């Protein structure tokens, strides 16, 4: 495996494994969720339903292949899996859904279609998926007036208020030859390094993305969805992260994974792990943990989540995981720094060495639309070997020692202290 | 009155019973407080305050 790069008006990329048989070559675009005003919130995620609604039965007609899509912050990706042997069909299609013409696929009915199963999906995702929900809350009430914390999935009121002229805009703006590249992972050798780069064989409307005014920001603001119905509650928390190519990002990612997850009903996740774990199993508080390291191009977010049937418990597993917290930043065992060393690799490892095409076409144009190229495995694993405890102490008084943080929540919530007690919680403590 | 005068009993007797009421005083008052406690406490706005709290 190794990666490649060139560039004439576009960038074309491609990292072969002739192990893997399913070769999937598509476009991705560094522009999604985050370039996109509060009045124009859904726009992006029509685009991928436009494109997953009708032409979905064409390429199984005509062809073989299976085309699926992905819009996280920024990445709006659009990637065609086929077979090894018919990897130029796959790309005439793209040719001809992207460059010319998309006139077809902007009809009324196929929109009206698209526009009400849209608003139907995310009916749905807010009625029942809550984690998901804190998750973006979060993400909405850390980037106050930022165009970082509008959702991915559109606000309900923002969907009716767009039809053809919005969604148009977007493309004319956003699907230019600056911020575009082309993924070739799969077991394609050449082919994709000089078929994507031709005299007309590339996006039109060459031109340059728009820029922000404003960048990003972080405030410690709090958003409560106080509701008796629901069983459970939901809580999460984080801080200020770091962006893509900083010398932190894996420090970070070390740092998040030194607590891992957790799961209370599952046998062999309540016998492993660090001390909140003991701390935690004497009396059932919480039932999932999820620290995550979140990091974007313009700044990140490392944080924590959980969930717990116990209502009156809430206030013991924030300050629990508060002082473990606490404590990360002034004595760590170098037992504590090699175990998760070790985890952290393992789990790279299994990231990025999944057998699917697409996830490692996602990663790919993900880490290729920021530095330039793909930072390789084997570096990776070299330069987490060489974190040691004096740098993970030092990013943690850094970032961490008495900095402002934002909360979420819904459901059972009449039990979590608002934000003076948690945030207190970081500095009060002897040192 | 301790008589029909006045001599060391009644006034020694009147500054020790101004020394213990005020105890009589104060456990008096830790029942106030656990009925406090127990029944909380009201508004300004004369309504129920069930509905927010804060420590
Ligand atoms: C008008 C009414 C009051 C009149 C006067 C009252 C007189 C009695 C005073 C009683 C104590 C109150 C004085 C101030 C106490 C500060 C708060 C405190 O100690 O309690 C915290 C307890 O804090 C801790 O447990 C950690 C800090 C203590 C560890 C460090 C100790 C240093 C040395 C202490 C010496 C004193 C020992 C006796 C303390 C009572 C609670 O917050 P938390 O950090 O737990 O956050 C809440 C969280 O969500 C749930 O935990
Ligand atoms: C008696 C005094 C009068 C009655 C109390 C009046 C309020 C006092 C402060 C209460 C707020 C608070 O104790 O905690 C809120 C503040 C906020 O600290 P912080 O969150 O801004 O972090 C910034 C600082 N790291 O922390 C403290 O001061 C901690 C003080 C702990 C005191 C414990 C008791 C000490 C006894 C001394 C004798 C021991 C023998
Ligand atoms: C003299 C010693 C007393 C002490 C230390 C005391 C203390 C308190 C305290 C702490 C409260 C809670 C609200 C607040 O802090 O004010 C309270 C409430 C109250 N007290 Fe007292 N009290 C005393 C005397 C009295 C007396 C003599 C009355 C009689 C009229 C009284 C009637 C009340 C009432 C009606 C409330 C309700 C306030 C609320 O709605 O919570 N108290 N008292």
């Amino acid at each position: 495996a190794e990666v490649t790069q060139l560039s004439n008006g576009i960038v074309v990329a491609t990292e072969h494994n002739p192990s893997a048989h399913t070769a999937s070559v598509g476009v991705v675009f560094g522009s999604g969720a985050a370039n996109e005003n509060p009045y124009n919130n859904g726009v992006s995620n029509l685009w991928k339903n436009i494109f997953l609604s009708k032409e979905n039965s064409a390429v199984a007609a005509k062809e073989g292949l299976a085309l699926s899509s992905n819009i996280s912050r920024d990445f709006q990706s659009y990637i065609v899996s086929s077979l090894p042997g018919s990897t130029d069909k796959s790309l005439d299609f793209l040719n001809q859904s992207f460059i010319q013409q998309k006139a077809n696929l902007l009809s009324s009915s196929n929109f009206e279609a698209t526009k009400k199963s849209v608003l139907k999906q995310v009916q749905d995702f807010e009625e029942n998926d809550h984690p998901n929900r804190v998750l973006e809350h979060l993400h909405s009430t850390a980037f106050q007036n930022t165009p970082l914390s509008l959702p991915t999935r559109g606000t309900l009121e923002s969907l009716e208020n767009l039809v053809v002229a919005d969604l148009e805009s977007f493309a004319n703006n956003h699907f230019l030859n600056s911020n575009a590249v082309v993924v070739g992972t799969g077991n394609i050798k050449h082919e994709d390094l000089v078929n994507s780069i031709e005299s007309k064989n590339l996006s039109l409307q060459t031109g340059t993305k728009p820029v922000l005014k404003k960048k990003a920001a972080f405030l410690g603001s709090e958003v409560r969805l106080r509701d008796d119905t629901l069983p459970k509650a939901w809580i999460s928390l984080a801080v200020e992260g770091e962006p893509v190519n900083s010398p932190n990002y894996f420090v970070a990612k070390l740092a998040a994974q030194i607590f891992g997850s957790y799961n209370a009903f599952e046998p062999a996740s309540r016998l492993q792990g660090i001390k909140l774990l003991d701390n935690i199993q004497e009396y059932q508080l919480c039932d999932n943990f999820n620290h995550f390291s979140l990091s974007y191009k313009d700044s990140g977010l490392w944080g924590f989540s959980t969930a717990t049937r116990n209502v009156t418990m809430i206030d013991d597993l924030i300050h629990f995981t508060l002082k473990q917290w606490n404590r990360l930043t002034i004595s760590v065992t170098d037992t504590e720094v090699e175990r998760a060393k070790s985890l952290l690799k393992l789990q790279l490892g299994q990231l990025y060495e999944s057998g699917n095409p697409v996830n490692d076409a996602n990663l790919l144009g993900a880490e290729v639309l920021i530095k330039g190229s793909k930072l390789s495995l084997g570096e990776a694993f070299k330069k987490i070997d060489a974190i040691t405890v004096k740098d993970v102490k030092a990013w943690a008084g850094k970032r961490l020692w008495d900095q402002d943080i934002a909360i979420a929540g819904t459901g059972q919530i009449e039990g979590l202290l608002d934000y003076m007690r948690i945030r207190s919680d970081m500095s009060m403590m002897r040192w | 009155w301790g008589g029909f005068s006045v001599s060391n009993p009644t006034i020694q007797r009147f500054f020790a019973l101004h020394y213990l009421v005020p105890f009589i005083i104060a456990a008096m008052v830790i029942m106030h407080l656990m009925a406090l406690h127990i029944h909380g406490s009201s508004n300004p706005l004369g309504i129920t305050g069930n509905l927010d709290r804060i420590p």
